[PDB]
């Protein structure tokens, strides 16, 4: 019921914002944020209305509250939008990063700024639509159609026109790295959906009846392999994921709180969702190699960076490292490691959310990107660095942040269900130390002679420390009392978990 | 009695404070706050413990609020206050009431202040929390939770990036270790369940019927955790560059508090090390080795602060000994003894080195006893016991009992071990007060007096002499395996380590009695220089952590400066665009060719289909 309406608000708010452009220029600041809020209210009152506490074994088929409307009724295309319990997570926690992106973006008026804000409300609200997604197609379109607005981000808001690096190489490769591998997985949905229509004989696009499709052994290993292109070129995985960085240190820091914090949920969430309970012994079949993948990723990552000179493609780089405890985790039998991703999942966002945002602070502040220009600000900025120290503090596991418990009990399932690939895996953190105490000491440790522009330093304003000092308060609560929302994923997790085990 | 939760609530509120108040308050409140934060949790301290004294040594349990539940997955926030946590807390809610007292008049005068108070309350709650956590996860929380804040103090000074640069080191190196403890911890869920300490106690023998081989994994692996944090041999790197902070948190990071996390974790899981006894004698063996390493590199440098901290680390390491020797209660009665000691010893040199006035030197100064007799009192009582002289000392009788106890468990080695090491603590003890207080007094150490330091000096002073040995530290509320005693003996063992400290302290004597000049030949002699630079090295052992995976490090990064994936899959756009350009110049305009490509086409188009 509510489903249509909360997929629906991104949507109306870019019309309205284009459309009292012509009334106004400070408008569309002041109705972005009050669209989000409605987008929480909506969120906030499924958590609490809704019996986030249900019963965790009520089988596959489990939602909250369901949407139905036929929209193609030629092959059942239908809007079948169903909010689960950790898709509920999901959507709460884009509405709180769509209210920081929109805050970011406060006090920044241009030639043109309702077509920045129409295409703002129209990627945060094709990232809620993923979330909210059963049928296949309405899946598909709506995580493609996520993809075409930040292209016109990064190329006309990357820069104003002026140079030619902002489209040609980033958000180009940004676009097709991306693309190509969607159409892969469309091409593996009809592949699935024709040999339903053969077993049984009905045109249908719908996650339940394709869920206990029969095929025979060897043909869903190939559309296994078709689901995870498409699942490992948006959450960085090892190898395809050469966008990242370029993307992340072009869009505007505002641009990488979307391209960071939430489009690299969307794939983790249909790997538990689309991926694991459709394929089980496919994905049985699969699963050391995605343990080998996670590996070479969390070292990988750490390593480039560890060897990086900047800060944009920094913080790019750690992205991927945290990604491979998440991959480890679904690719496993355990309740508990899959619990483990979703907190790790919603910390890695929240830790990612306020390095971009005091990264980009911390540019307009001095006016230079390179990270080993600076040094030894300490003496001049009052509340930026003693914030920075505690996110990249949270960024490795330290205990009080949702990271630590996050990573460390997909390490307790991990070892639970497999000894070595873990005791390789848990080292790590020893490397997510060495490039958190990098960016530390080169940025902020030493002295401020080390560059001329390091001599005049301007304040912080109120609002851009209100939206840090909730995040690293919210961070903080996440650490120490995770149970609320563990409590609330516990059903949908554990379903999953259980069709994995006995459908194999 | 239910006030445990203060001992942490109230600390860490007071940093919340003094982390916003980012030096807008003024001298006086910010030190007011700073020390009755640590001042609350000594009185809260001091009313359980002598509750526990009430309570006829029985244990007291608080649960505060399950931390995550999945069904099989139990953690929660429950503190166990018995007998072994009341000492180690007792030690922490003193030590750094005294140390952080004399922070209160050490700091003034120069800024960063409320910065200070903040950080040292952090790391005054991160030490609480470690010694008083039921569940080894809560307890993990402690063990990064000290290391965060050790990296806050020790570079604390964020102006000049040498003490700036000096912390990574330790906090690289602390990780490593916090990767090896959590290992054991995963392997212990595995195995057993319940991370409960009591519960895993009496759960350890029920599970372990038919398979015990992977046993000595978790445990080894256990131990690797533990010895890392304090110090020890396969981590031995970072308590050099620790000294490169202001005097009173190497104080707090050196004496008592951080270092005296490593023995808490070999103490609380005796029993767990009691279910392998040979994991629990390679702790002695460790412990053996590195008492023969971290001694002599005290009379090496001439730096007061590197003298104080390899003392430490061969004092920490002679616990390990003394925990391997199944001499439980004897072990935390040298640490009762050690802590006060070490925090004075440390303390009063700082007051000195404010009189010094840049100086950072042993050579060139003397005559120091007409200068403030004070500070030649403060080493003088702490050289002594630790030397192990039998007059008037608080720890002599700490090492007679583990000797004792050693020699009892009969292993020829440790005593050998043990008497060198009596010797080599006799060693350092003397030779830096007679190389430095005595001689002649060329750059004038201008002694600076006032009772805000010297109320604690008095109470430090009175503490650390054998009046603070007759407080038997609570022992009997946890009732550990036994520490076995021997008589007749005993008298033979203490008059041999009085015998041994004499000589040692008349040796430093007669080095400082004679010339010099055979000091100096030895100083200056190639195989001494050889073994100076060796043991610089340190048994080569930075040198081979910072050459066996740094520069390996920094070669994969400096591979790793353009990013080699995203490169090797851009070739599809490379040979798409490459080859398009191809195709456009295949264009001619020619309208000759443009026929040709049609007879052309009809060729293979008619070709195809012949060959179907």
């Amino acid at each position: 019921m509510l489903l249509p309406w909360l997929i629906l608000i991104p949507f109306i708010g870019g019309f309205l914002c284009w459309q009292t452009e012509r009334f106004g220029v400070k408008v569309p600041r002041w109705i972005a944020l009050i669209t989000m809020g409605l987008t929480l209210a909506l969120s906030l009152q499924l958590w609490l209305q809704g019996g986030y506490s249900l019963t965790q074994s009520a089988g596959i088929p489990q939602w909250q509250s369901e949407f139905d409307m036929p929209w193609i009724p030629r092959f059942g295309i239908s809007i079948h939008l169903a909010i689960d319990g950790l898709s509920l997570l999901m959507v709460v926690l884009t509405g709180l990063l769509g209210v920081l992106a929109v805050l970011c973006s406060w006090k920044e008026i241009e030639k043109y700024q309702g077509f920045f804000h129409l295409n703002l409300m129209w990627i945060l609200g094709g990232v809620i639509g993923v979330f909210l997604a059963i049928d296949m197609f309405l899946f598909f379109f709506f995580w493609e159609m996520m993809l075409v607005p930040m292209y016109f981000l990064i190329a006309l808001w990357g820069h104003k026109a002026s140079d030619g690096k902002t489209r040609i190489t980033a958000a180009t490769k940004f676009f097709i790295y991306t693309q190509a591998s969607g159409l892969v997985m469309l091409i593996a949905i009809l592949a699935l959906v024709f040999v339903h229509y053969n077993a049984t004989g009905v045109w249908t696009f719908n996650y339940e009846e394709l869920l206990n499709t029969p095929m025979s052994s060897g043909v869903e290993y190939l559309l296994m392999l078709g689901f995870f292109i498409a699942f490992a070129v948006k959450m960085p995985v090892v190898p395809l994921h050469g966008w990242l960085p370029d993307a992340h240190s072009q869009a505007p820091t505002a641009g990488s709180v979307d391209l960071a914090g939430i489009l690299l949920k969307t794939a983790a969430y249909g790997l538990l969702r689309f991926s694991l309970p459709l394929f089980p012994n496919a994905s049985a079949e699969f699963a050391p190699i995605a343990m080998w993948l996670g590996v070479i990723g969390i070292f990988y990552g750490a390593w480039m960076a560890f060897a990086q000179t900047d800060i944009k493609r920094l913080i790019a780089y750690t992205s991927v490292s945290h990604m491979g405890f998440v991959l480890i985790a679904i690719y496993t039998g355990s309740q508990l490691a899959y619990q483990g991703a979703v907190i790790q999942m919603i910390a890695h966002g929240l830790s990612a959310a306020g390095l971009f945002i005091l990264c980009g602070q911390l540019y307009e502040r001095i006016h230079t990107r390179d990270m080993r220009m600076m040094g030894g600000l300490w003496s001049k900025m009052k509340w930026l660095p003693a914030l920075s120290l505690f996110f990249a503090v949270a960024t490795l596991g330290m205990p009080g942040t949702g990271n630590f418990v996050g990573e460390f009990m997909i390490l307790f399932g991990s070892f639970q269900v497999v000894p070595v690939i873990t005791v390789i895996s848990t080292f790590g953190l020893v490397f997510a130390s060495v490039y958190s105490l990098a960016m530390l000491h080169r940025a902020y440790f030493g002295k401020a002679k080390s560059q001329i522009a390091s001599q005049e330093l301007p304040g912080m304003s109120l609002r851009e420390l209100f939206m840090i000092l909730l995040l690293v308060v919210l961070l903080v609560l996440l650490g120490f009392y995770p149970q609320p929302i563990l409590d609330t994923s516990h059903s949908a997790i554990g379903n999953i978990q259980q069709w994995f085990v006995n459908s194999v | 009695m239910n006030m445990l939760a203060l001992t942490i609530i109230l600390p860490l509120i007071g940093f919340v404070l003094l982390a916003f108040s980012r030096g807008r308050w003024s001298e006086n409140v910010s030190a007011i706050v700073g020390v009755g934060s640590v001042g609350l949790a000594a009185l809260v301290t001091a009313f359980i413990g002598v509750d526990f004294f009430a309570n006829g040594e029985q244990t007291y349990s608080q649960p505060l609020w399950t931390w995550m539940s999945v069904g099989d997955f139990n953690i929660g926030f429950n503190l166990v206050l018995d007998g072994l946590s009341l000492t180690m807390l007792s030690v922490v809610t003193g030590v750094g009431f005294l140390i952080h007292m004399y922070a209160s008049w050490y700091m003034r005068g120069e800024e960063g202040y409320s910065r200070f108070f903040a950080y040292t309350n952090l790391f005054i709650a991160s030490m609480v929390v470690l010694v008083l956590a039921d569940n080894l996860l809560l307890m993990y929380l402690g063990w990064e939770g000290v290391g965060l804040c050790s990296y806050l103090l020790i570079g604390f000074y964020y102006t000049d990036p040498k003490n700036g640069a000096a912390a990574m080191k330790a906090f690289v190196v602390t990780r490593v270790g916090d990767v090896f403890l959590a290992f054991a911890l995963f392997i212990l869920y595995n195995e057993l369940g319940t991370l409960n300490f009591r519960e895993m106690v009496e759960l350890a023998p029920a599970h372990f019927a038919d398979g015990n081989n992977m046993l000595m994994w978790a445990t080894l692996m256990l131990l690797g955790g533990a010895v890392g944090k304090s110090a020890q041999l396969p981590l031995q790197t970072w308590l050099a560059d620790a000294m490169a902070g202001p005097t009173p948190v190497s104080a707090l990071i050196h004496a008592a508090t951080m270092v005296t996390a490593g023995v808490y974790l070999i103490a609380r899981t005796h029993g767990l090390f009691l279910m392998t006894p040979e994991v629990l004698h390679l702790v002695g063996i460790v412990g053996a080795v590195t008492l023969l390493l971290a001694g002599f590199a005290a009379l090496v440098q001439t730096d007061i602060k590197r003298v104080l901290a390899y003392s430490t680390m061969s004092q920490i390491g002679y616990m390990f000994l003394a925990l391997g020797v199944q001499a439980w209660d004897a072990a935390i009665f040298h640490l009762m003894t050690h802590a006060f000691f070490k925090a004075l010893l440390f303390l009063a040199s700082g007051s000195v080195i404010l009189a010094c006035h840049h100086e950072q030197n042993i050579f060139k100064m003397g005559g120091l006893r007409k200068s403030i007799p004070l500070v030649y009192l403060c080493f003088l009582v702490g050289g002594a016991a630790l030397s192990a002289l039998p007059l008037v000392t608080a720890g002599f009788f700490s090492k007679d009992e583990i000797l004792a106890g050693a020699m009892a468990n009969g292993h020829i080695n440790l005593m050998v071990a043990g008497l060198v090491g009596a010797f080599m603590t006799s060693l350092y003890t003397f030779r830096m007060i007679f190389i430095v207080f005595h001689g002649k007094e060329q750059i004038h150490a201008h002694a600076v007096k006032g009772v805000t330091h010297s109320l604690p000096l008095i109470v430090l002073l009175i503490l650390s002499t054998f009046v603070g040995a007759l407080i038997v530290p609570p022992l009997q509320g946890v009732l550990p395996q036994t520490t076995e005693l021997a008589h007749g003996s005993m008298l033979t063992l203490e008059i041999t380590s009085g015998v041994v400290a004499v000589v040692g302290i008349l040796l430093a004597a007669w080095l400082w009695l004679g010339k010099r000049t055979l000091v100096t030949s030895i100083a200056n002699s190639a195989p001494g220089r050889l073994l100076s630079t060796w043991w610089y090295n340190a048994w080569g052992f930075d040198w081979l952590y910072d050459k066996v995976f740094v520069k390996p490090f920094l070669g994969i990064a400096w591979l790793l400066k353009r990013d080699p994936l995203n490169s090797m899959m851009n070739i599809p756009a490379v040979l798409s665009r490459f080859a398009g350009k191809g195709l456009l110049l295949s264009e001619n305009g020619y309208l000759r060719w443009y026929v040709a490509s049609m007879s052309i086409g009809a060729v293979v188009v008619l070709a195809l289909l012949m060959v179907l």
